[PDB]
Parts: C-alpha cells; sequence; structure tokens
C-alpha cells in the first residue's frame, strides 16, 4: 500500500454471487491463483452448489443445483 | 502526459479471418484483405492504443471517469502503475472484486439489500476498491448504484 | 420383520409425532414431512406447501426448507402467498416473502389495494370510516388530518 515496501500487503477477495460452469472454471482459475474467495448461499448455479459441497449424493447436487446442461458432464 | 499511452498499451485487431460470419464476428464483408480454430492472439494484430481518454456522461454525472482500452495480454504492472500515479487514485486499503452473472436484468431483493448494506458499508468504513464488470446491468449496475449512494 | 425392513427402506416419508407432554401442536410436523417427502425442486410443486405455511404461522419452517435457495422462486409465484399473507396479517411471512425477489412496484393494483382495504375486520373504525366517505382514501385522510 505504497511507500514501495515500507507500506503493507494490500488485502483482495473475490465474491461469487451465482454464476455458470465457466464462473466455476474462474473460481477454480482464482483459486489457483492462492486469492480468497467468498460464496453466498441461495444465489443460485456454481455458488450455491460450492456451498453446499463444503458444507457437507454430490453428482446429484450437481444436476440439481445446476441446468441440466453440462450436468452429466463429469469435467464439472 | 499521454504521449505515451499508445507506446505501452496496444489494441488488438482480427486480422486473419476464421470462418458469412467468422468466429471474431466480424462480418465478411469487412474484413482485413491480408486474410481452422480462431487464435486469441496468433490470429490478431497488435496496434498502437487510441480510446484512452475521459469520459463525461451526458446529464448527470462527476463529468470525470478515467476510461482504457487495452490489450488483453497486458501486464497488470503498468496498468496498477497507471491508475496510482497517473490518475490520482490513492492505493486502495482493500479491493473486493464481485462476481457472477446474475442471470436476470433485476435481482432478488435480499441479495440487493445483502450486497449494498454489507459489502459497502465494509467499503466505505476502510475506504476500498470494487472492481466489477463496467456495465449498466445486473450486478455490475447494482454495485454502481449502492456505491453512488453511500457517496 | 421384513415387513418392517421394507418400511425402514423408505423411512424418508414416515415422521414421529412427539407428544412432548401434550403438545397437541403438530402443523410444523406435516410442513415438515411434506417437505422432505418432495425432494425434487422444479418450484412449481412447491407452492402448496408455501400456501399450507402461510395458512399457519410456520416462517422458520418454510425460510427453513421452500427458502433454503435451492429452489428456483420467480416473481409471479409469490403474488398469492404475498396477497393471502397481508389479508391474514402475517408480518414475518410477508417480509420473507418480499425479500426474496418480489417486485412490490408490479404487484400491487388498484384492485389489490381496495381488496386490502375491504379486509378491514367487520364494523371496525377504518371500515367505518370507509362506509361513510376504487379504495376512496384520500378523502378519509383529509377529514382525519384536516386537509390543510
Ligand atoms: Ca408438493
Amino acid at each position: 500500500t505504497g511507500v514501495g515496501g515500507t507500506g503493507i500487503d494490500i488485502p483482495v477477495l473475490l465474491l461469487l454471487i451465482d454464476g455458470d460452469e465457466k464462473m466455476l472454471t474462474r473460481i477454480e482459475n482464482a483459486t489457483q491463483a492462492q486469492l480468497p474467495c467468498l460464496l453466498v448461499a441461495g444465489s443460485g448455479g456454481a455458488a450455491d452448489c460450492l456451498a453446499e459441497t463444503l458444507e457437507d449424493q454430490g453428482e446429484a447436487r450437481d444436476r440439481i443445483r445446476r441446468f441440466f446442461p453440462k450436468g452429466d458432464l463429469e469435467v464439472l | 502526459e499521454q504521449s505515451w499511452i499508445p507506446k505501452i498499451f496496444k489494441k488488438k485487431t482480427c486480422t486473419t479471418f476464421i470462418v458469412t460470419l467468422c468466429q471474431c464476428g466480424r462480418p465478411r464483408t469487412a474484413h482485413p484483405a491480408v486474410a481452422t480454430v480462431w487464435d486469441s492472439d496468433a490470429h490478431t494484430t497488435e496496434k498502437p492504443t487510441d480510446a484512452y481518454g475521459e469520459l463525461d456522461f451526458t446529464g448527470a454525472g462527476r463529468k470525470h471517469s478515467n476510461f482504457l482500452r487495452l490489450s488483453d495480454r497486458t501486464d497488470p504492472a503498468a496498468v496498477y502503475s497507471l491508475v496510482t500515479r497517473t490518475w490520482g487514485f490513492r492505493a486502495p486499503n482493500l479491493v473486493v472484486s464481485v462476481l457472477g452473472g446474475s442471470g436476470g436484468p433485476v435481482l432478488q431483493t435480499w441479495l440487493q439489500d445483502l450486497l449494498r448494506r454489507g459489502l459497502v458499508r465494509a467499503a466505505q468504513s476502510t475506504g476500498a476498491w470494487i472492481v466489477t464488470g463496467g456495465l449498466h446491468t445486473g450486478i455490475g449496475r447494482h454495485v454502481g448504484v449502492a456505491v453512488r449512494d453511500h457517496q | 420383520q421384513a415387513q418392517v425392513e421394507r418400511i425402514m427402506t423408505r423411512k424418508e416419508l414416515l415422521t414421529v409425532y412427539s407428544s412432548e407432554d401434550g403438545s397437541e401442536e403438530f402443523e410444523t410436523i406435516v410442513l415438515k414431512a411434506l417437505v422432505k417427502a418432495c425432494g425434487s425442486s422444479e418450484a412449481s410443486a412447491y407452492l402448496d406447501e408455501l400456501r399450507l405455511a402461510v395458512a399457519w404461522n410456520r416462517v422458520d419452517i418454510a425460510q427453513s426448507e421452500l427458502f433454503r435457495g435451492d429452489i428456483q422462486w420467480r416473481s409471479f409465484h409469490l403474488e398469492a402467498s404475498l396477497m393471502d399473507a397481508l389479508l391474514n396479517d402475517r408480518p414475518e411471512f410477508v417480509r420473507l416473502l418480499i425479500s426474496h425477489g418480489l417486485s412490490l412496484g408490479h404487484f400491487l393494483t388498484p384492485m389489490r389495494l381496495a381488496q386490502l382495504y375491504s379486509a378491514a375486520p367487520s364494523n371496525s373504525l377504518i371500515r367505518n370510516l370507509l362506509d361513510q366517505a376504487p379504495p376512496d382514501v384520500g378523502h378519509v385522510l383529509r377529514m382525519l388530518l384536516g386537509k390543510m
């Protein structure tokens, strides 16, 4: 936070609210970048599914909390 | 002092053609005459930036909104230095980036309230930056309106 | 024994009644059984449980399950439930319903407001004022405050 290195690190995080498979990939990339992410329950697809997974059938939830397309895709 | 913005940053052009209608969406009629799978950079020609400057929204506004057009493959260090020094934005004490498509122009009332109250109050107390899609729709619009209200 | 095992195989539907020392209160139990017996979330088959919850005062149950976020509640879906909650004085429930993505501006209509005012309780003071005076609400306010 300025003053070159004399300052201190500027915190950062990402807030997630619903999304789609592309949003899930974005979240995965960000996490692999070691940046905190926050999810909101009840937002919708791509956000509530991860919240439920953290709280915890998994395949059934993946199909339920997200639209039929890409649900069979085990890449999800 | 913007004589160097084109020097550092650059703009990207379709250049090569990858198929009536191509991947880049440019009509076949309007396409460079120089021209399998579209390439993000290999099938792209780099050119100096040309859309830098400030915006003054018609009607109500702050008469100052630094808008810059830059290539996707740009080092964040130069962008951060530009923002911090040239535009006079002080180093944030916090940065929050919002994510999610938020299908539907109108969002849930509970979700809108949660966002505008919690996130914006936290930013106000700490004096942070918020990064969202610069689009006047959905979550970006909600963040913008909440930030303006708290300002 | 085989019958008992078969019953256990589908225990998702069976629900016990907790006497709780003469509780004599199980609306919540009925709602819990109904919600746990559905599972699938399509937002078109959960309206009946919502209407039952409105008819009762089990707001907590509805929030826990019906509005846990799993189901995709639309806008027009909650119009009737909101109207019922307003007519029966369900404050917590109306707050919950409006919270979950209900557009008041697109909801309230002159007919709706007329019905809300017609919901006055029997020979109440407001009923007398309305009869003495479409909602026809401006005149009563001007009479009370003074219109000056
Ligand atoms: Ca049902």
